[PDB]
């Protein structure tokens, strides 16, 4: 896997399923890369992840990805190791990374089971763009019988919110596509506000869509619930003051992919830590680190 | 002394034609809760020891309703004592049964088995035995009113009542009802035999939770005519140089009671037991502890039990269950 086949290899992740988010690849690609790697040397593999991660940094443009490489590889270095012949410790390593991958697999599901109950019955979901976190939130809330109609937004750099809303339309629920540049003017109508981020920094704030700054205040000026459901692998160490802060490598005649939400303008997070609010997001984060 | 309670579950007005022909008044749902369940929830909250439940008519299917339910749990406080007979017809006839059985001891609870309510009566109760200790055994029975207006939709024609009270001492001194009456007609010997004050009450809702004595099976038994409760005021206060045996009263003001009697009552009881104004006995808390019974409360006073599921489109905007 001299690193052609890890970025063919990622992609064959990718597309092989479509309902599958770009970090978990990320993180597939990393096990299948230390899975066949053939290095006897507990730093010379470090060295190899690295540059795999960089690899994966230079295909994939998310933010998520570079936070799944960095919990990859502490997540996998973590035992005591005290190996012969790095047989014991290839072994063990193989054996955390599995073990890591299956606690993402089962984060989505923990978050819907944990979100779905704060949408009351006749509310209205305010959802920026197409994430498969909130759209599985709310397949967990009509699981329960509830009723509620969903203004989404459309997303203008690709239109995927017309994506989510193709993809909750077949969910047979009340779904409105609603311009971009109404959500001053539908905030409201719309009683709670529940956006899938792509990454969290440190203080609490998430990292977004284009478009969740804008909707964030525009929540906090009608003081309407901002809420954010996002997994574990998608906590980042930076701590960005203005939306300039964000690093560049995130947001790629001026049209940024990312914006920056302040903790001050988020109401609860939702992750498979738990409910979390944005204090205890900084003190998770440090503390899941390690 | 512990506190005893006699328990009519069974009605015997012809008020329920046709409901009343497959299962008797006192198992008539009024929110998914039969009403016997409401009676004997008051009585255990107000903290009656033991009840003797007197059922006539469909007697089996309580006896068969009853046993399951939470008051004939052998965990339960109050205990309950299913008593049946097909050869007594009124209420006169339960209360001589009492006496022919000796079962209550020292100031029980004649009550109805359909009355809603949630009356803590200990004060009333306090009350009726300081009568007791002072007139040495004078004070019979301790009418319990509820303060209502008359034009409230939960007294009706047929039951709005008017009574004439020594408001100093609190004992009833007439009594009558208004079904087919515009005026009401108030003999004189009330002013002159007490000159202590009187007062007249037309704002009193009848809950019908006449506290008794043994004394009072002594006069049903004594007296054959007494068909009823009213038969037996009615007869107690024309009698005063004859069988003198007063009768008190007690008048709630925060606390609901009513009986159902005929659609009419129980069409506003059951509002009122939707709009909450018997809480605790609301039908979110379960008081009677059935799993087929739960539900949850949302806003405007709607409650949802499990396993509903809504159309889209469905509308319920106040009090419903």
């Amino acid at each position: 896997m001299d690193d052609k086949e890890l970025i063919e290899y990622f992609k064959s992740q990718m597309k092989e399923d479509p309902d599958m988010a770009s970090a978990v690849a990320a993180i597939r690609t990393l096990l299948e890369f230390l899975k066949r790697d053939k290095g006897e040397t507990i730093q010379g593999l470090r060295a190899n992840l690295t540059s795999a991660i960089e690899t994966l940094c230079g295909v994939d443009s998310s933010v998520a990805v570079s936070s799944g490489g960095e919990l990859f590889l502490r997540f996998i270095s973590l035992a005591s190791l005290e190996y012969s012949d790095y047989s014991k410790c290839k072994k063990i390593m193989i054996e955390r990374g599995e073990l890591f991958l299956r606690r993402i697999s089962l984060s989505r599901n923990k978050i819907a089971d944990l979100c779905h109950t704060f949408i009351k019955d006749g509310a209205t979901i305010l959802t920026h763009a197409y994430s498969r976190v909130v759209l599985r939130v709310l397949e967990a809330a009509v699981a329960a019988k509830k009723r509620f109609s969903v203004y989404v937004t459309e997303s203008q750099p690709d239109l995927s919110g017309k994506k989510m809303a193709k993809a909750l339309c077949h969910l047979n629920v009340p779904v409105t596509v609603v311009l971009d540049a109404a959500v001053g003017y539908i905030m409201e109508k719309a009683d709670l506000v529940i956006v899938g981020a792509e990454g969290v920094v440190e203080n609490g704030g998430i990292i977004n869509k284009i478009g969740t700054n804008q909707m964030a205040v525009c929540a906090k000026a009608q003081n309407k619930p901002f809420y954010v459901v996002a997994e574990s692998f998608k906590f980042v160490r930076l701590f960005p003051l203005n939306q300039q802060d964000v690093p560049d490598k995130f947001k790629y005649e001026e049209h940024p992919w990312v914006d920056y939400t302040a903790p001050s303008l988020i109401t609860l997070l939702f992750t498979d830590l738990g409910v979390l609010t944005p204090s205890a997001v900084s003190d998770e984060l440090i503390k899941l680190y390690l | 002394p512990p506190l005893q309670a006699v328990l009519v579950a069974d009605s015997f007005d012809r008020r329920f034609f046709p409901i009343s022909k497959d299962q008797p008044r006192v198992l008539l749902p009024l929110a998914n809760v039969a009403l016997i369940d409401y009676t004997l929830e008051f009585l255990t909250a107000t903290g009656v020891q033991e009840t003797f439940v007197f059922c006539c008519w469909k007697a089996a299917q309580i006896k068969e309703h009853l046993l399951k339910s939470k008051w004939c749990r052998p965990t339960s406080l109050n205990v309950v004592r299913i008593i049946t007979s097909e050869l007594y017809r009124s209420l006169g006839d339960v209360l001589r049964d009492v006496d022919a059985k000796a079962l209550v001891r020292s100031d029980f609870l004649l009550v109805y088995g359909d009355v809603i309510s949630n009356i803590n009566i200990t004060r009333a109760l306090e009350e009726h035995r300081l009568r007791r200790k002072l007139e040495k055994n004078v004070s019979v029975m301790t009418m319990i009113f509820k303060e209502s207006s008359p034009s409230h939709p939960t007294r009706c024609h047929e039951d709005n009542v008017v009574v004439a009270v020594d408001s100093t001492t609190n004992r009833v001194l007439h009594f009558q009802k208004t079904q087919g009456l515009r005026r009401f007609a108030f003999p004189l010997s009330l002013f002159q035999g007490s000159s202590d004050g009187v007062e007249v009450r037309y704002d009193l809702l009848d809950c019908h939770i006449s506290i008794c004595s043994p004394q009072v099976a002594q006069l049903f038994t004594d007296n054959f005519d007494y068909q009823t409760r009213d038969d037996f005021v009615r007869g107690l206060l024309v009698n005063e140089e004859i069988l003198g045996n007063q009768i008190h009263m007690h008048v709630t003001a925060k606390e609901y009671g009513a009986r159902v009697s005929n659609l009419h009552m129980y069409s506003a009881v059951c509002a009122d037991v939707i709009r909450r104004w018997v809480y605790p006995l609301t039908p979110e808390a379960n008081f009677t502890d059935s799993t087929t019974q739960s539900c949850t409360h949302s806003r405007h006073n709607i409650y949802r039990g499990p396993e509903v599921s809504l159309g889209h489109g469905s509308i319920l905007e106040e009090n419903v269950l």
